[PDB]
């Protein structure tokens, strides 16, 4: 057992894998028009995220379980919230309140977002909500 | 949809103990203090406690401390309130409520969901069937264009009487008083307004039930003579 | 060779923001149990993203440093630039602290409006929080500084340790370039978003890790230089044969298929094998020492980070990894802890194994320093490791009380989230305490200078 | 303790007006006062928390303000299913505590009480006792005086009064007055006589009768 051998093994190992996992993502991608249901992406859930990024509430929450373990899980608030048809009006009174200034509670920002964007993020999160994620989480707590 | 059910009315003697029920559905039971509130008639709420589920710890007022005993259930979603060595000024309503967030910290916050409240009524009184007796106007001294007759129910423990005119289709012109203790027995009464062309022509009849004596009683109201 | 001095600078600058690092990590940590400690001035994402891009550009300064040192030693040869290591010393110095300074300074929406982010939208993804503009320095730099290394392996001596850390350090800013793709679609945004993450830390900086561990070996053991390249080539080819695939590990639940669940989590059983392989090399390798060697911080500090290293990736990564459980663990406190010893484990402590062993001589001290500083490191070494493993574990014991809380009872008896916080206080306070002890082994560590 | 106090204790207003009611600490509470409404037969509602923070799903028609010590409520246009009993309450420190509460009434247009007198029931009056009842229904505003007189004597004891809520439908309260006696001590007299004093007339409304006929 050589250098050599060693060398061609890492070689061809990493070849034959990249080119697996890149007909893999070639599939993935074909599938997720599905899976996301992207027919209902609408202009209103894609300036969600915008806004999403632009306030950056991934640094304190979790959305499909990925981001910061401040504050809860919100790919399922929805569902804590009012639902479909009351989750709109719940997230401008949410977002309008902030901070609720509890002494020692985990605090969340006044972002003086418009009405606008709110509406915008209430439908991105709706829509997230929707990902085929396999079940993903186990409960309505997130 | 956050809910909680409180159990039904209950009648002690002096000194004797209580317990009442509040159960929840609707949300995460162990998640939040569940507080519990006095209400005697005509003197403002009061705070007698909470637990909180999560872990079954308690908080009393210091008023309350000697009185009240607060307990959870997990698997029935259900609290409970123990009322001790009853007195006259335990007789109350006892509201159950849940505080308005969530966790173990935050203990002095405001409720966003109350239960109906349970009526605790404390007397040492027995179980009496009232008395029913028809008023009719002043003798002879028929005149204007509407009557008023009347109904009083005297004597009977423990409320409530309902009372009703000709089975219930007179309804309109009725007024139905809120009992009061006279020493220990209860007693209201009621009136019914009618047109003088409608009484004595027509009969008018008051009904008064009991339910925890079983009694049901009618008085037709006649004229006096 | 006199124009490895230029390493030092990326080291000293390393060390001064693994200290501001720290200071973040124990400002969050409070945040966690005195929920509004320093708000609004510093709200909990901003200490946040301050916290880990700073472990993210103290470790590239490392890395650089790494190279700046051994790339001219195995070339046999002068740097190619000595003035162009230090123009992009400043620049990226200058960058990195400007940054940090526009998260600080301007809530993080004016700070996107201000550097004109809707025009490329880059912004407010994890890890991934500069600007754009700041993003696109970054790669100037990588360039710059690739430029500068690899024209250094082209006219010079190729060796096997040398050309393995130019493919991991050419992979590390190829694969950046995907943070300037933000998709419209959520499951598309995460899916290449691991292409960053994932294959950066169990993949190209594997690479990297496992070059700087074989050339820190060939110089303190004077074992055979062939033997050492061999095992480093075992030791990349598991981690790609496992790591490759094993990005599936990241997408069990972000809305892609669940063929996924299966690749995932088969695969990534398995990225265990190179960092067990990294633990048989370091240690079998210093036990066949034909010589001995001054400066017994280095050997220590090579055998701690593969210990950590395996503990932190493979075993910790390992517990969380299948996907029937990871259903549970997902986002929890349990990746938290997997997360800090990970990225101690393997990445903080190489970074520190190469400023010992190069340290002294580029101070032009000698092989190792004199007896005093010499016990200072090693008690540094100690405390920094003995606190990292505690923080694992109080969150590990947080991560699985939370789990038991808020993921496995049916709706109506699991606790919500803000009431579970609640219940983890005293291993949130213990970890603080941990974190405590970090920084005193920090400065244990920085006093040993 | 924190003492909260809340005025006035009943106001009346219309619907479409403005109204503004009051609650005041004994000591600071910071900015912490809630508020609840209390309705017959519904459960309590809270409407604002943290002095001026609405509650979710509560109309914009309600506003608090105030900090440490002194705080209010403000209803902006009022609506129908707004008379009702308002609650404060402070929530910045342990043992939580309340007002008393201010009612707020439906106003209407001033209307006299509608007096009747009845008799003893003669089935009453084998039995040994001897109540005469006297009917005070459909009156606004609810401040109201009731005078019993025998035989043009003043009579204080032995009196019962009980007094409706105000009518959801029109507005009015209502009374009830019971004179409760002995048959013996209802023997010894014979002019039995309720005397209604109420803000729509300076003379009082007078119903009496003879207990011969
Ligand atoms: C940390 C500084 C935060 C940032 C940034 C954002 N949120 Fe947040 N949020 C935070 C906390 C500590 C809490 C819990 C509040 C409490 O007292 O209970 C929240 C809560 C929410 C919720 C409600 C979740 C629930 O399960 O009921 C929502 C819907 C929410 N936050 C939304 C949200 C959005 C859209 C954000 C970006 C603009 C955002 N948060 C940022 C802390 C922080
Ligand atoms: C040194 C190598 C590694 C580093 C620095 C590292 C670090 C991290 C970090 C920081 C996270 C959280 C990322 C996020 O923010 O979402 C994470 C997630 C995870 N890591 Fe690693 N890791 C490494 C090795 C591995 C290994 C070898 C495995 C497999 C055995 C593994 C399995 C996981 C899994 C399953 C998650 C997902 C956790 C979740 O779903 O919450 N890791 N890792
Ligand atoms: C005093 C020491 C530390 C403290 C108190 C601390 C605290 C934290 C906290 C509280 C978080 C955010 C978790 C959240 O989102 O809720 C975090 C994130 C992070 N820290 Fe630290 N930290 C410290 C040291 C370290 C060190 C030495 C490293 C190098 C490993 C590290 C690496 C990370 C990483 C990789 C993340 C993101 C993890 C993830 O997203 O899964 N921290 N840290
Ligand atoms: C080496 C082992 C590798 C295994 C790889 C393949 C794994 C596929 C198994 C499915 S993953 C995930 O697991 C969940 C159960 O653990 C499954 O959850 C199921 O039960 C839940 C509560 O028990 C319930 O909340 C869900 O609605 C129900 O679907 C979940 O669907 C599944 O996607
Ligand atoms: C170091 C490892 C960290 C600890 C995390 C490991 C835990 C993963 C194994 C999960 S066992 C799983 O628990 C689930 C919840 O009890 C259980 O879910 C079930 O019961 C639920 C009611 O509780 C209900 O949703 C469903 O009827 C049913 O799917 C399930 O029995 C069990 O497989
Ligand atoms: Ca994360
Ligand atoms: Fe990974």
């Amino acid at each position: 057992f050589t250098k050599g051998m060693a060398r061609n093994i890492y070689f061809g190992g990493s070849v034959f894998f990249i080119l697996l996992f890149l007909a893999l993502t070639y599939h993935t991608e074909k599938t997720l028009p599905e899976r996301t249901n992207e027919a209902a992406m609408s202009a209103a859930v894609v300036r969600g995220k915008l806004v999403w990024e632009q306030n950056n509430c991934v640094g304190c929450h979790t959305l499909l379980g990925e981001g910061a373990y401040f504050a809860p899980e919100l790919g399922n608030v929805v569902g804590r919230r009012g639902g479909e048809e009351g989750f709109n009006t719940f997230l401008q009174a949410w977002m309008k309140i902030q901070p609720l200034n509890v002494p020692g509670r985990r605090a969340m920002p006044q972002f003086h977002l418009s009405e606008g964007q709110v509406d915008d993020l209430a439908e991105f999160l709706k829509w997230s909500s929707k990902i085929d994620t396999n079940q993903w989480p186990p409960n309505k707590e997130g | 949809e956050v809910q909680l059910q409180q159990s039904g009315t209950v009648l002690a003697r002096p000194g004797a103990s209580v317990k009442m029920s509040c159960k929840a559905s609707g949300y995460s039971f162990t998640s939040y203090w569940m507080h519990w509130v006095k209400q005697r008639p005509g003197q403002g709420l009061e705070w007698i406690g909470a637990v909180y589920p999560g872990n079954s710890d308690t908080s009393y007022n210091q008023k309350f401390k000697g009185k009240a005993k607060l307990t959870a259930v997990t698997s029935a979603s259900t609290a409970y309130m123990e009322l001790s060595s009853l007195t006259n000024e335990d007789s109350a309503v006892y509201y159950c409520s849940r505080s308005s967030l969530d966790g173990y910290y935050v203990k002095n916050w405001c409720f966003d969901v109350w239960g109906q409240g349970t009526t605790v009524t404390v007397s040492s009184a027995k179980t009496t069937a009232p008395s029913v007796y028809p008023l009719a106007p002043v003798c002879g001294d028929t005149t204007g264009s509407s009557v008023t007759l009347g109904c009083l129910v005297k004597g009977y423990f423990p409320e409530p009487v309902t009372l009703t005119w000709n089975s219930g289709s007179l309804s309109s012109g009725v007024h139905t008083f809120p009992a009061v203790l006279q020493s220990d027995l209860y007693t209201l009464s009621s009136s019914v307004t009618v047109t003088s062309s409608t009484r004595p022509s027509q009969s008018i009849t008051c009904n008064v039930a009991h339910p925890a004596s079983s009694t049901k009683v009618d008085k037709k109201i006649e004229p006096r003579g | 060779f006199a124009s490895q001095a230029v390493a030092k600078p990326y080291f000293v600058f390393a060390l001064i923001l693994f200290v501001g690092q720290i200071l973040f990590g124990l400002i969050m940590g409070l945040q966690y149990v005195v929920g509004d400690f320093l708000f609004p001035a510093i709200p909990f994402n901003v200490a946040r993203m301050v916290h880990t891009n700073l472990l993210i550009v103290w470790l590239l300064f490392g890395f650089m440093g790494a190279a700046y040192y051994l790339v001219p030693e195995e070339s046999d040869c002068e740097l190619y630039s000595p003035k162009l290591a230090w123009i992009l010393f400043w620049v990226f110095a200058a960058a990195g602290v400007l940054t940090i300074l526009g998260y600080l300074l301007v809530p993080y929406a004016g700070l996107a409006r201000l550097t004109g982010n809707e025009l490329w939208p880059t912004m407010g993804r994890e890890f991934l929080e500069q600007p754009t503009i700041s993003k696109a320095g970054i790669v100037i730099v990588a360039l710059g500084f690739l430029f500068n290394v690899g024209m250094t392996v082209l006219r010079g001596r190729k060796t096997a340790i040398s050309m393995v850390l130019m493919t991991g350090l050419i992979g590390l800013a190829l694969l950046f370039l995907f943070s300037f793709y933000n998709p419209e679609n959520l499951t598309r945004d995460k899916f290449y978003w691991w292409w960053v993450v994932h294959l950066w830390v169990e993949g190209v900086w594997e690479l990297i890790m496992g070059a700087i561990l074989a050339f820190v070996l060939v110089k303190i053991t004077g074992v055979d230089r062939e033997v050492i390249e061999k095992w480093l080539y075992v030791i990349i080819a598991m981690a790609l044969i496992s790591g490759i695939i094993g990005t599936g590990h990241h997408y069990f639940w972000i809305g892609v298929p669940g063929y996924w669940l299966w690749l995932g989590s088969v695969f990534s059983a398995l990225e265990p094998l190179p960092f067990f392989a990294m633990v048989l090399f370091a240690f079998n390798t210093i036990n066949r020492r034909r010589r001995d060697y001054p400066n017994r911080a280095v050997a220590l500090w090579a055998m701690g980070t593969t210990v950590m290293a395996f503990l932190g990736a493979g075993v910790w990564g390992f517990m969380h990894t299948l996907a029937p459980v990871n259903y549970y663990t997902h986002g929890t406190q349990l990746t938290a802890a997997h997360g800090h010893m990970a990225f101690y484990g393997a990445y903080a402590m190489i970074v520190m194994t190469i400023i010992s062993y190069a340290m002294p001589r580029l101070r032009g001290i000698g092989e190792a320093m004199d007896n005093r500083s010499q016990v200072l490191e090693m008690w540094g070494f100690w405390l920094m490791t003995v606190a990292m493993v505690f923080i694992t574990l109080f969150l590990s014991a947080a991560g699985v009380l939370q789990v038991w809380l808020q993921r496995m009872p049916a709706d109506g008896a699991a606790m919500t989230f803000m009431a579970t916080q609640d219940q983890l206080a005293i291993f949130y306070w213990l970890r603080e305490g941990a974190g405590v002890v970090f920084l005193i082994g920090l400065v244990a560590y920085l006093l040993s200078f | 303790d924190i003492q909260m106090t809340q005025s006035p204790p009943y106001l009346a207003a219309s619907p479409g007006e403005t109204i503004t009611i009051n609650c005041r600490a004994s000591k600071s509470i910071r900015k912490y006062l809630a508020w609840y409404q209390e309705k017959p037969g519904k459960t309590n509602k809270l409407l604002i928390y943290s002095g001026s923070t609405l509650q979710f799903g509560i109309p914009s028609r309600f506003s608090g303000s105030g900090s440490g010590t002194e705080f209010t409520l403000t209803i902006s246009s009022l609506e129908p299913e707004d008379f009702a009993m308002y609650y404060c309450q402070q929530h910045n420190e342990y043992p939580l505590t309340f007002g008393a509460g201010t009612k707020l009434e439906l106003k209407r247009a001033d209307a006299a009480p509608t007096v009747s007198i009845f008799p003893p029931s003669s089935e009453q009056l084998t039995s040994g006792g001897a109540s005469v009842v006297c009917f005070l229904n459909n009156f606004y505003p609810k401040d109201i005086n009731v005078k019993w007189k025998i035989d043009g004597s003043e009579r204080q004891n032995g009196v019962l009064n009980s007094w409706t809520d105000q009518d959801s439908k029109d507005s009015t309260y209502s009374m009830s007055s019971t004179l409760t006696l002995t048959k013996d001590e209802y023997e010894r007299h014979n002019s039995y006589t309720c005397e209604a004093t109420h803000k729509t007339s300076t003379s009082p409304i007078v119903k009496s009768f003879n207990r011969n006929e």
